[PDB]
């Protein structure tokens, strides 16, 4: 009941621009 | 480093976490010497004459473990060039995969390759996580299977999943068939590639099928030309959309399924009435077979007409939808907050393959 919310946040907030090429 | 590996009937997209694009992309096939000593991927395709070919993943579900074991060996050592003992490995499965299949994936990953740790997720979820979302219904359409997959707050709803046993492979045959019916000769597996290249470069979803039938008949404006490696010019006109329509009207190959639009509707109406609105606005698409131009347009139209007149309907068709599965798994596996989700070897040693549940 704690693990989800932070992962949800990183997942929805993620900028794909951050991924290497 | 963490590894990401997506196991399709059609293609094994592989590479490393935090990357925006898989380094290894190859057919999902084991080859063995016909007579009288084994190859994977493009090297198994190029030597299809003296090797007995096999699709260990057909239709999304791993059917043979020695073959898929050979295909995981090859992903590590040939395509990526890694020592599997030192990398967390995120593996993707199909929707509604049997428990026994999912237990065997873990058992094999810790025991043959001795990974430091692993995790399994569901493709559709991974194409959702790629588009920025944690809620919504994903149309997943690959080479050999298709799925509708509803998702609420990060998790697929198993009781509301819908499957269409027709994907890109079936549209290639149908096309092959249709050009055959028009005088052409396409038999062998190795001629198939030509037809597939016709299908991908030239095919498209008609926004309205009968208007389009009317347009192809009254004008040359839809006629296309492609030049075989032998010299002939095949002029295709209505074949361009008649092929992909099979997604919406499958009885074009003799099936009983409703099209990807009704199954999108049903898969929404087997869900909590109060989450439905969120599905309708979050209808993301993914897979090579959703690559056709005009698909998200024709989907929009079909759902609008099925869904109450005021319902906001948004269809998302990310331009890189062909790799979203992998792209989601790349993103997932590097975030800081996921790192303690990995099944470790020691959890496995103490719990068994049943821990994967
Ligand atoms: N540009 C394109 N336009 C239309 N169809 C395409 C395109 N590129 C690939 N496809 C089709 O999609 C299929 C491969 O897609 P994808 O990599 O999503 O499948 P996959 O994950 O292997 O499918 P499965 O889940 O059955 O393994 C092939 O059948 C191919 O014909
Ligand atoms: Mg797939």
């Amino acid at each position: 009941p704690k693990v989800a919310e932070n992962l949800k946040s990183q997942l929805e907030g993620f900028d794909k621009s951050k991924l290497k090429k | 480093t963490a590894l990401v590996c997506d196991n399709g009937s059609g293609l094994v997209k592989a590479g490393f976490a935090g990357d925006d694009a898989p380094r290894a992309v190859f057919p999902s096939i084991v080859g063995r010497p016909r007579h009288q000593d084994s190859y994977v991927g493009d090297e198994a395709q190029s030597k299809r004459g003296i090797l007995t070919l096999k699709y260990p993943i057909e239709h999304g579900i791993i059917t043979n473990w020695d073959d898929m074991e050979k295909i995981w060996h090859h992903t590590f050592y040939n395509e990526l060039r890694v020592a599997p003992e030192e990398h967390p490995t995120l593996l993707t499965e199909a929707p509604l995969n049997p428990k026994a299949n999912r237990e065997k994936m873990t058992q094999i990953m810790f025991e043959t390759f001795n990974v430091p740790a692993m995790y399994v997720a569901i493709q559709a979820v991974l194409s959702l996580y790629a588009s920025g979302r944690t809620t919504g219904i994903v149309l997943d359409s690959g080479d050999g299977v298709t799925h509708n997959v509803p998702i609420y707050e990060g998790y697929a709803l198993p009781h509301a999943i819908m499957r269409l046993d027709l994907a890109g492979r079936d549209l290639t045959d149908y096309l092959m068939k249709i050009l055959t019916e028009r005088g052409y000769s396409f038999v062998t597996t190795a001629e198939r590639e030509i037809v597939r290249d016709i299908k991908e470069k030239l095919c498209y979803v008609a926004l309205d099928f009968e208007n389009e039938m009317a347009t192809a008949a009254s004008s040359s404006s839809l006629e296309k030309s492609y030049e075989l490696p032998d010299g002939q010019v095949i002029t295709i006109g209505n074949e361009r959309f008649r092929c992909p329509e099979t997604l919406f009207q499958p009885s074009f190959i003799g099936m009983e399924s409703a099209g990807i639009h009704e199954t999108t509707y049903n898969s929404i109406m087997k869900c909590d009435i109060d989450i439905r609105k969120d599905l309708y606005a979050n209808n993301v698409m993914s897979g090579g077979t959703t690559m056709y131009p005009g698909i998200a347009d024709r989907m929009q139209k079909e759902i609008t007409a099925l869904a109450p007149s005021t319902m906001k309907i948004k269809i998302i068709a990310p331009p890189e939808r062909k790799y979203s599965v992998w792209i989601g798994g790349s993103i997932l596996a590097s975030l800081s907050t996921f790192q303690q989700m990995w099944i470790t070897k020691q959890e496995y040693d103490e719990a068994g393959p049943s821990i994967v549940h």
